[PDB]
RNA sequence: AAACUUUCAACAACGGAUCUCUUGGUUCUGGCAUCGAUGAAGAACGCAGCGAAAUGCGAUAAGUAAUGUGAAUUGCAGAAUUCCGUGAAUCAUCGAAUCUUUGAACGCACAUUGCGCCCGCCGGUAUUCCGGCGGGCAUGCCUGUUCGAGCGUCAU
RNA sequence: GCGUGAGCCCGGGUCGAACGGCCUCUAGUGCAGAUCUUGGUGGUAGUAGCAAAUACUUCAAUGAGAACUUGAAGGACCGAAGUGGGGAAAGGUUCCAUGUGAACAGCGGUUGGACAUGGGUUAGUCGAUCCUAAGCCAUAGGGAAGUUCCGUUUCAAAGGGGC
RNA sequence: AGACUAAUCGAACCAUCUAGUAGCUGGUUACCGCCGAAGUUUCCCUCAGGAUAGCAGUGUCGACCUUCAGUUUUAUGAGGU
RNA sequence: CCGGGACCGAGGACCGCGCUCUGCAAGGAUGCUGGCGUAAUGGUCACCAGCGACCCGUCUUGAAACACGGACCAAGGAGUCAAGGUUUUGCGCGAGUGUUUGGGUGUAAAACCCGCACGCGUAAUGAAAGUGAACGUAGGUGAGAGCUUCGGCGCAUCAUCGA
RNA sequence: GUUGACCUCGGAUCAGGUAGGAGGACCCGCUGAACUUAAGCAUAUCAAUAAGCGGAGGAAAAGAAACCAACAGGGAUUGCCCUAGUAACGGCGAGUGAAGCGGCAACAGCUCAAAUUUGAAAGCUGGCUUCGGCCCGCGUUGUAAUUUGGAGAGGAUGCUUUGGGCGAGGCUCCUUCUGAGUUCCCUGGAACGGGACGCCACAGAGGGUGAGAGCCCCGUAUAGUUGGAAGCCAAGCCUGUGUAAAGCUCCUUCGACGAGUCGAGUAGUUUGGGAAUGCUGCUCAAAAUGGGAGGUAAAUUUCUUCUAAAGCUAAAUACCGGCCAGAGACCGAUAGCGCACAAGUAGAGUGAUCGAAAGAUGAAAAGCACUUUGAAAAGAGGGUUAAAUAGCACGUGAAAUUGUUGAAAGGGAAGCGCUUGUGACCAGACUUGCGCCCGGCGGAUCAUCCGGUGUUCUCACCGGUGCACUCCGCCGGGCUCAGGCCA
């Protein structure tokens, strides 16, 4: 149960603000797990999802599947990865929507700021966990 | 809202036109001119007899009144015929009332869910409590979007002394679902007879257990009340000596012979 | 006997009731005190790669600077960064700026994109005329400065 | 199938996300009528009618389709106080060219003041701008609790010309 | 001409007081069970309206109080049709 | 004292009143036999036949009325809430009763706790100054449920004379 | 005569400033109704209200007694409870109506005029300025210090009081970080459903994800933790010093205190205010132990209590108009605001103003490629989808009203009640059950006794014994009894 005043716990503003949020927090909102190699190796859990990274689909009618992120579709709340797709009427291969939430980051794209964010969460991670100890 | 349906100014036609009698809004143009206005049986009008917010929302009860029934409430709570009609699940605990030793007191002792989930177990609660966790339903109405979604049972209630035992214990219990603590000097009537109904399944701790006397000794206007009756078992009047020696012979049998 | 009229069922029509849903109302409770001559509230006209409205903005015009975050926007297209460092975005924050014509509205007017005056710079032979550009000129009242009026009135 | 009754329960079909029994609590709680309110739909009925302003006919072309589209040839009307040629008030693109399924032109339509895409208004001499009329409003002053009323030369120290 | 003052004139149009008042007309929503009327008295600027008594229902309490009666009989009064 | 027909069979161990008394017609139907075991009995609907049957709501002494409203269907549509009185039902305490204007406290608009004043009641009567409820086992007489040592004691309430 | 002042009144696009408008839910004033009730109506009521006008703030306003009282006396203002539907007003009709005392919430006090600094205008706006001051101006028709009735001034008397600077430490705001299954089987287009096995919990609030998810994602609990800014409070330390200024105790004597104001008459309005409660107009118009009040007009004599006609000031109280936030036994698209949508919009009126209708394909557009008929709109095939009985005239799809197919009736309405008939369609009920005897088949262990354990203390259960005329089950044959419908 919350307890803070600040907090509310209310369906309909709720709703409003998943359904209206701006670009910087639907970033956030869209995030997926690690694997078990990756979660012990960085140990951490999850992260936002960036595109070019390697992603497995784990729910779903294309289970099984792998490939590489190629957009990150926020006004849809959907992601795209290569080669699983679909075909219309004309024979013309159009992509399908897959939700961050059903998929898990096997391998992921790397460079001077993706790096700081895997830092900055492990030394905090393990922080609560040294002085909860005591 | 006070001026919903009021914001018009329909004025009556009167008679001659061949129409009924009713305010009916004024001007060209729209669909809305020569509509019916102001009355309860037409559309987008005023409600007949609009609620006010000074209505009475709120009892005035007088305290002894209120000191008897929680009395009366604590008395039902240790026959445990009572306990099972209200459909709470006692099979298996050794007695009624159920009292706990003070392992409950210490810092920590059951501040953590585990230890204090593992407590009712070995105490005989667990199947009380897997009552609450199995029955869990959605609501059947509106109440879904008002922000009630969601009904379950009731469980056991802990009752501790906050003096002695330290308060710490609230924090292990709390979210467990079905399990509500009260301090032994503040009971509460909607928690020991809910809808109205009594007989909840409650478990003490040795520290509240003696206070209990206490408690009651230091209620200013109050005392425990006098029965109406001394002998609340009837087959043991009615079939004594004192009465059956003095009776005059039955005129009949439970079952009457036709005649004629 | 058909056709016609009437009653019931199945399927097909007309119409939008019923059931379930809700980024909206309504009522209560708690916190805070901040418009304007340094030009407000309101009105008009414009601004996008492809827009009529709605939303945002003002010739720096679907926005500029600055700070944070850290890879998009998306109906189409192109292009940019692609996190080295020089940094996506109708992102968040917001302390520096721009801010057309009006409006208490202020050179005089306005049913007119009407008519003037003062100071300076630049051109045309120019202190005086014509054109371009920049800065100015409302009313009531207060304190001070300076120039005055009156046998109101003092001394010489 | 049950119940004197208001009603309750089951079978068959359609459909797609929530719902009921029992004891208490609570109310914006039960409709045929009010020339009742809002919305939808009949008979009448393929009915009343589509008759002022004299009037149309032949050949060819276009087109799926021509009485009311275009060419030529006949027959007619308005008869200079015109059914002609230009303006003021008012409207605001109705103007021109190309093209077009539906809707509109109370019959039709290949045509249109309709629908879509583009184009079009050039002044020292024609107007406005300048002057005053009937009138309206500032300034000096006087009323009115006040929004404001009167007052237009007055019981005012009210200007402009040169070197 | 009681004529005209935006299809409005024996006192225009618009918003608000305003859900103005009506002893007067119209309507007023499921079922079963038991009981069951009045249009008469007195007063009122009272006569299409009220108060007041009567007629009706519901809740009871006192005893299950030799207790009563829209009736006959016997004795005994009053009356001017 | 003998015949002939029609309709009906409630009840469910014994018990009673009786008689013509190995038993019976006496406090309510049994015995024997045939056909068929399914649409045969039974039920729902449609239609013909015999008898019966004026349009609802409303005001009114009187409605089927030549008295008014009503073409049809769906959804909406009218004795409520507050303060102040009163009688009656249930509940707590009882010569008293009422925590909640406020304070304490809290798992925080809930629940729990506190007590100074105050309201109603405990005494009336006069316009007012004012005064202010026992002769008696809290009286006598007639009724009176219940109890009773059978002599009486006598609730509630009614009528009556007194303080 | 010249020149130089002062007083009053003016000019300037002189130097520097300031007001108007918006908002108006709540606040401070002015002005001002009628509908209605009185069963008619004029005083009355509605109401010291609606409409109209002026002026402010986060609150405004009020406020430190010319008060209440009649006591053994209280002691600035405001608000709640009570006083109290009371005293009183009123065609004494309908109706109206306060205050003192008492308990609580919140608490806080002050400064001018009237005196000679007179051994020294000791005071202030502006300009320029090394920053230290200088210069003009205001002002003696009065700018500072001193005094405000609680006092105070003027004298005695001898004790006491004060100025600067550091400052640990704490509080408020922003920001970084936070536990646990996508384990196995079934249904399904898709587990977030059912079954099995686990884990977290100071976190089982809420939302999303292809259907009801504590452990898939965001968040939710707890004290902590990385970094940044500005304020406030504050334990305790380091320093001067009496030129000056301040408090207390006593006293002969002094002791200034607000004028067309108070008060009186009269007129109007208002109040519960009654020979007149407040306010305003006109006429008259004061005083020094004087003046006001002491709820019945007047004269005489006492008593009580305050000190008007100048001024400032936080809190407890009102309000959802503005900017934010949290909620509910409220409404669920004819409801709830007029507006869930490009709504104060489209549209009407010369104008002031009036003012709607209108939410829902699917998890995902995968929004129908190709062939064929047609001038085209479209149709027929063929595709997508779990579903086109979801095709953008899109969830479900009722009634009025209409088309086709099927059944039936009809000589100037139809519909309805009771009761047979015919045709069509249909729910039940019945199918066997218990018992006895004979035979076959299989399994035990039936009665009794010993040990143990319960329990209603005499009744049972478990282990051992039993071992074929006992006990249990099945099958085959015969017999009695009971069983459905109509007679
Ligand atoms: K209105
Ligand atoms: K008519
Ligand atoms: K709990
Ligand atoms: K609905
Ligand atoms: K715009
Ligand atoms: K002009
Ligand atoms: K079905
Ligand atoms: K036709
Ligand atoms: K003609
Ligand atoms: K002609
Ligand atoms: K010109
Ligand atoms: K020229
Ligand atoms: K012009
Ligand atoms: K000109
Ligand atoms: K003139
Ligand atoms: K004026
Ligand atoms: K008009
Ligand atoms: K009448
Ligand atoms: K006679
Ligand atoms: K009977
Ligand atoms: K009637
Ligand atoms: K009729
Ligand atoms: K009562
Ligand atoms: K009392
Ligand atoms: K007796
Ligand atoms: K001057
Ligand atoms: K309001
Ligand atoms: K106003
Ligand atoms: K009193
Ligand atoms: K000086
Ligand atoms: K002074
Ligand atoms: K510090
Ligand atoms: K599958
Ligand atoms: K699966
Ligand atoms: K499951
Ligand atoms: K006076
Ligand atoms: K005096
Ligand atoms: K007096
Ligand atoms: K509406
Ligand atoms: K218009
Ligand atoms: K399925
Ligand atoms: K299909
Ligand atoms: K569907
Ligand atoms: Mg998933
Ligand atoms: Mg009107
Ligand atoms: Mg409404
Ligand atoms: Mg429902
Ligand atoms: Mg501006
Ligand atoms: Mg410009
Ligand atoms: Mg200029
Ligand atoms: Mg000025
Ligand atoms: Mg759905
Ligand atoms: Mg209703
Ligand atoms: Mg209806
Ligand atoms: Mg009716
Ligand atoms: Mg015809
Ligand atoms: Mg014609
Ligand atoms: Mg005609
Ligand atoms: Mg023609
Ligand atoms: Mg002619
Ligand atoms: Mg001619
Ligand atoms: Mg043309
Ligand atoms: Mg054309
Ligand atoms: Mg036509
Ligand atoms: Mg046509
Ligand atoms: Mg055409
Ligand atoms: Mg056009
Ligand atoms: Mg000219
Ligand atoms: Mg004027
Ligand atoms: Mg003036
Ligand atoms: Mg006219
Ligand atoms: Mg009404
Ligand atoms: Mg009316
Ligand atoms: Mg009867
Ligand atoms: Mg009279
Ligand atoms: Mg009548
Ligand atoms: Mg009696
Ligand atoms: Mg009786
Ligand atoms: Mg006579
Ligand atoms: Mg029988
Ligand atoms: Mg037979
Ligand atoms: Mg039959
Ligand atoms: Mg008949
Ligand atoms: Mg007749
Ligand atoms: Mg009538
Ligand atoms: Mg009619
Ligand atoms: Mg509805
Ligand atoms: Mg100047
Ligand atoms: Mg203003
Ligand atoms: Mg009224
Ligand atoms: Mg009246
Ligand atoms: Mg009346
Ligand atoms: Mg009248
Ligand atoms: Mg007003
Ligand atoms: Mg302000
Ligand atoms: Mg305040
Ligand atoms: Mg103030
Ligand atoms: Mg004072
Ligand atoms: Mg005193
Ligand atoms: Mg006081
Ligand atoms: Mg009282
Ligand atoms: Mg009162
Ligand atoms: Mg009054
Ligand atoms: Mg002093
Ligand atoms: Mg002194
Ligand atoms: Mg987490
Ligand atoms: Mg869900
Ligand atoms: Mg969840
Ligand atoms: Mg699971
Ligand atoms: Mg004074
Ligand atoms: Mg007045
Ligand atoms: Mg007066
Ligand atoms: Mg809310
Ligand atoms: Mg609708
Ligand atoms: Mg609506
Ligand atoms: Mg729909
Ligand atoms: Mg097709
Ligand atoms: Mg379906
Ligand atoms: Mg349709
Ligand atoms: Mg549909
Ligand atoms: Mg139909
Ligand atoms: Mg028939
Ligand atoms: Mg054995």
């Amino acid at each position: 149960m919350k307890v803070r005043p600040t907090v509310s716990s209310s369906r309909r503003k709720a709703r409003k603000a998943h359904f209206s949020a701006p670009s910087s927090v639907r970033r956030v909102i869209m995030s997926a797990p690690l694997s078990k190699e990756l979660r012990e190796k960085y140990n951490v859990r999850s992260i936002p999802i960036r595109k070019g990274d390697e992603v497995q689909i784990v729910r779903g009618a294309h289970k099984d599947k792998e490939g590489k992120v190629t957009s990150v579709y926020r006004l849809k709340y959907v992601i795209h990865v290569e080669r699983v797709t679909r075909e219309k009427a004309t024979g013309q291969t159009v992509p399908i929507g897959i939700h961050p939430s059903n998929v898990v980051i096997t391998k992921l794209h790397l460079d001077k700021d993706r790096e700081n964010i895997l830092a900055r969460i492990k030394a905090g991670r393990e922080q609560v966990a040294k002085a909860k100890g005591k | 809202s006070e001026k919903a349906g009021h914001q018009t100014s329909a004025e009556s036609w009167g008679t001659g036109r061949a129409v009924a009698r009713i305010p009916r809004v004024s001007g060209g143009g729209t669909h809305r001119a020569g509509q019916g206005a102001f009355g309860n049986m037409c559309r987008s009008g005023r409600m007949f007899a609009p609620t006010k917010i000074w209505r009475k929302w709120h009892v005035k009860i007088n305290q002894g009144q209120k000191r008897f029934a929680t009395a009366s409430a604590l008395a039902a709570s240790a026959v445990a015929p009572l306990l099972m009609a209200r459909g709470h699940q006692v099979s298996t605990v050794p007695e009624v009332p159920l009292v706990v030793d003070s392992a409950a007191v210490a810092g920590d002792a059951v501040a953590k869910t585990a230890a204090a989930y593992k407590l009712l177990k070995a105490i005989g609660a667990g199947p009380d409590v897997e009552k609450v966790k199995k029955s869990k339903k959605l609501r059947a109405g509106k109440g879904k979007m008002r922000g009630r979604r969601h009904r379950q049972r009731r469980g056991p209630l802990i009752v501790y002394s906050p003096e002695h035992d330290g308060k710490e214990l609230v924090k292990g219990f709390r979210n467990i679902p079905g399990v509500e603590t009260c301090p032994v000097d503040a009971l509460n009537l909607l928690q020991l007879a809910p809808g109205g109904h009594l007989g909840r399944f409650i478990v003490w701790t040795s520290a509240a257990i003696k206070q209990l006397d206490a408690v009651y000794e230091s209620k200013k206007g109050f005392f425990l009340p006098a029965n109406i009756v001394s002998q609340a078992d009837l087959s043991r009047l009615i079939n004594s000596t004192e009465i059956q020696s003095v009776l005059r012979a039955p005129k009949g049998e439970a079952r009457t012979k036709r005649a004629c």
